[PDB]
């Protein structure tokens, strides 16, 4: 869900808006 | 190349205030094909 | 007389063959017991085969090896329908006399093995419904939940429509009749169970196919006189592929990792896509080895492989142990390829890591510093590994890590100065000497 992160709208960033979660920073 | 690169995105409303560091990743370009293109940054050695 | 002799000891030997085979039978012993069990004559020992599980079924020991036991009636069933044919009808019998005789424990170690062979299709629903008509006839309550838990599953399946009925006497018993206390929480139990679905009494030893299991599901019911067939178990006397030397697999993933590896800006942007792709723990060790290659390449150590490296070690212990692995395959046996300035790459990468206790102080008690044990360029190794020890932490805090360390390798104190003379020599050539003191006074008592 969106919990504060990612973009406002995806219409003007010219990306598609996909936000996945770091696997990396876990501890 | 210099923009297939996922950017990392942080909860903005507390990125303001401390170094939150990277915790979810936004995408950078895509396509319906997926390729892996590679970016100068690793190519180019590092200042320090 | 010597033909009764022989028939005798003959007779003997087969009783002394089935039961240990009933002893020894457990899971994954099955096949193998049924095997030697299928070479003694089962048809010339009927009785004997039949009465080593009736009694091995009812000694009380039993009951948790009781679907071990059945398992093997399925399969003589399935083999000879005779064996199968005799065995149900004294466990009717087994059941009609103890019910009789009210031996409660007797009767559920029945009650179990009747239960499971219904679970392997050797006898019909009949016979089960029947003797919970009689055990719910009277109270005996006690007896018809381990029926129904077992059996219930597979019951429900196969006659659903009398089998509501069952459960909907059963059901009037709770609710509109006084019962006694510790039998009540046990009956709806079983009503919790049912919501459950049955989930907690259907596992077993399912080795036959349902077309391997010849289907003599025996008929019979408890309200027949069953012939009581104890008689021969008594003596008596017989008158009667293409070679893989390319590694294609390997490269095509090689070259997907070093895509990877490409296409990312920062160290934990790689980190990200590496876990991903949720490589198998075979090719963990690999991944690892193309990460370090890939480092050499760069001809400079980047800080991008350490914290890459970083966030593998602390998502899953198999990627610690992969680098734990690697390093002792580095140190080992790759040293003699590499170039001088891979050696400083590797030896401020591998310092980066102990450095920040990501891998321990103990992967550095593999190296040793002699002079037979040594290579020129493992001895480059090691100073290119001890500057960045000292460069991250300092010159006492490196100090106190290397005393906790209690390693032989770097630092001979039992003996053999030649080593100690060795070791001296060799730290004062990289710059660090200040750690050589507890050296120099083991050195002057020698002499």
């Amino acid at each position: 869900s969106y919990n504060g992160i990612g973009l406002k709208s995806a219409k003007g960033s010219s990306t598609s808006g996909h936000v996945q979660r770091s696997l990396a920073s876990n501890n | 190349s210099a923009s297939h690169i996922l950017i990392p995105a942080s909860d903005l409303s507390w990125s303001k205030q401390t170094d939150t560091g990277i915790t979810h990743f936004r995408a950078g370009m895509t396509h319906e094909d997926e390729k892996l293109i590679p970016t100068i940054f690793r190519y180019i050695t590092t200042w320090e | 007389d010597e033909d009764i002799k022989f028939q005798r000891e003959n007779w003997e030997m087969i009783r002394s063959h089935v039961s240990p085979i009933i002893s020894n039978l457990t899971m994954d012993n099955l096949q193998e017991s049924h095997r030697d069990l299928f070479q003694v004559n089962i048809l010339i020992g009927r009785n004997i085969i039949c009465k080593n599980v009736v009694d091995f079924t009812l000694n009380k020991q039993n009951g948790r090896l009781i679907p071990a036991l059945s398992a093997l009636i399925a399969l003589l069933n399935s083999d000879i329908p005779d064996i199968g044919e005799t065995l149900a009808k004294e466990l009717m019998l087994m059941f009609v006399q103890q019910f009789n005789r009210k031996d409660y424990v007797s009767c559920g170690n029945i009650l179990q093995c009747l239960s499971i062979l219904f679970l392997y299709d050797v006898i019909h629903e009949i016979v089960i419904l029947q003797i919970l008509l009689l055990l719910l006839e009277k109270n005996s309550l006690r007896l018809v939940i381990a029926v129904m838990k077992i059996c219930g599953w597979k019951l429900a399946l196969v006659s659903k429509k009398t089998h509501d009925m069952i459960w909907e006497k059963l059901r009037y018993i709770l609710q509109t009749q006084e019962l006694s206390s510790t039998l009540r929480e046990s009956l709806e139990t079983l009503f919790e169970i049912r919501q459950k679905d049955y989930k907690s009494g259907s596992q077993g030893l399912f080795i036959l196919d349902p077309t391997s299991y010849t289907v003599h599901t025996h008929s019979y019911i408890v309200s027949d006189e069953d012939e009581a067939n104890k008689e021969l178990g008594n003596f008596e006397k017989c008158e009667n592929q293409i070679y893989d030397m390319t590694s294609t697999n390997d490269v095509e993933f090689k070259k997907k990792i070093y895509l990877v590896l490409k296409s990312s800006l920062s160290g934990d942007e790689a980190a990200h896509k590496l876990l991903k792709l949720k490589i198998a723990n075979n090719l963990k060790k690999s991944v690892v080895d193309i990460i370090i290659k890939s480092s050499l390449q760069e001809s400079t150590f980047s800080k991008f492989y350490s914290i890459l490296s970083e966030r593998m070690i602390t998502f899953h212990r198999s990627w610690q142990t992969a680098y734990n692995e690697t390093f002792e395959q580095n140190y080992t046996q790759d040293i003699e390829d590499y170039e001088t300035d891979q050696l400083r790459i590797l030896g401020k990468f591998w310092g980066h890591l102990i450095s920040y206790e990501f891998l321990p102080m103990d992967c550095l008690k593999i190296i040793k510093l002699t002079e037979e044990e040594s290579c020129p360029q493992g001895r480059i190794f090691i100073k290119f590994l001890f500057q960045e020890l000292v460069n991250e932490l300092g010159l006492d805090e490196l100090q106190l890590r290397l005393n906790s360390s209690k390693l032989d390798g770097m630092f001979p104190l039992e003996g053999d100065a030649e080593h100690i003379r060795y070791s001296i020599n060799f730290f004062t050539a990289i710059g660090l000497g200040l750690l050589t003191e507890d050296m120099r006074s083991r050195l002057t008592i020698i002499q």
